[PDB]
């Protein structure tokens, strides 16, 4: 378990400030930590930088575990439903 | 409107069953519109495995199911079950027009599940943008609005760049 420190650091600016900013990191690796919440975060998925806004659920999971490949294409996705807002 | 819901893959057993790849939204339909044959009822649907099998009214054996693998699946728009307040089809999103202070700065063009959240996958609209990268925004995010024909977006700094 460890959190980037190029990551985290920018995280905590970022509360010292008061701003959101979006942060993007290739650190797929790095647990999420209590600081992260409310932040969004663009990981790094090997092509693209997926966003991903933190909630306190998600502390203690690794960041990966939020950005997947756009790899597969699954049949009937146009009729999934969206996570509830 | 239909909306594709699946895809057959190969006939299960003798009796004309066939294994269903698709969403789960097609365990609470009567019938499906089947590309190349249209409206078909369905007369029975069960779990093998990790698989789905539909039975549809005609298809009885295995050679009648064999003609339909690989068809795609739809399903009338008005027949899927309603959504609770607060979630969306993905066929609905995709393809409304996004905002930012009132002004039209993409299309939604795609949806990723990332699993915990959707991530909308915007394509610029505009001869300024509509040539630029992919814009990737958590539909979950507290600075995203979903409305009625378009969705809105207050840009956090480095979101759109």
């Amino acid at each position: 378990v460890f959190v980037d420190d190029h990551l985290l650091e920018k995280v905590l600016e970022l509360n010292a400030k008061g701003e959101k900013r979006l942060i993007k990191t290739w650190s797929r690796r790095s647990t999420i930590v209590p600081e992260m919440v409310g932040h969004t975060i663009a990981v790094y998925n090997g092509k693209q930088h997926v966003p991903v806004y933190i909630t306190e659920n998600m502390v203690g999971h690794k960041l990966g575990e939020f950005a997947p490949t756009r790899t597969y294409r699954g049949h009937g996705k146009e009729a999934k439903a969206t996570k509830k807002k | 409107r239909l909306v594709e819901i699946g895809r057959f893959g190969a006939p299960y057993a003798l009796k004309g069953g066939l294994r269903f790849r698709g969403e789960p939204v097609v365990l609470h339909l009567e019938r499906v519109y089947v590309e190349g044959h249209g409206w078909r009822a369905i007369e029975d649907l069960y779990r093998v495995g990790e698989e789905l099998v539909v039975h549809l009214a005609g298809v009885t054996d295995r050679t009648l199911a064999e003609a339909l693998v690989g068809l795609r699946v739809y399903a009338e728009v008005a027949d899927l079950p309603p959504l609770e307040e607060g979630r969306y089809y993905y066929f609905a999103l995709i393809g409304l027009p996004v905002y930012v202070e009132g002004r039209q700065v993409g299309e939604v063009v795609d949806i990723l599940d990332a699993g915990a959240q959707d991530v909308l996958i915007i394509r610029g609209v505009g001869e300024r943008l509509r040539d630029r990268a992919e814009r990737l925004v958590p539909l979950q995010a507290p600075y995203v609005r979903v409305e009625e024909g378009s969705i809105h977006v207050d840009p956090i700094p480095g979101l759109f760049d």
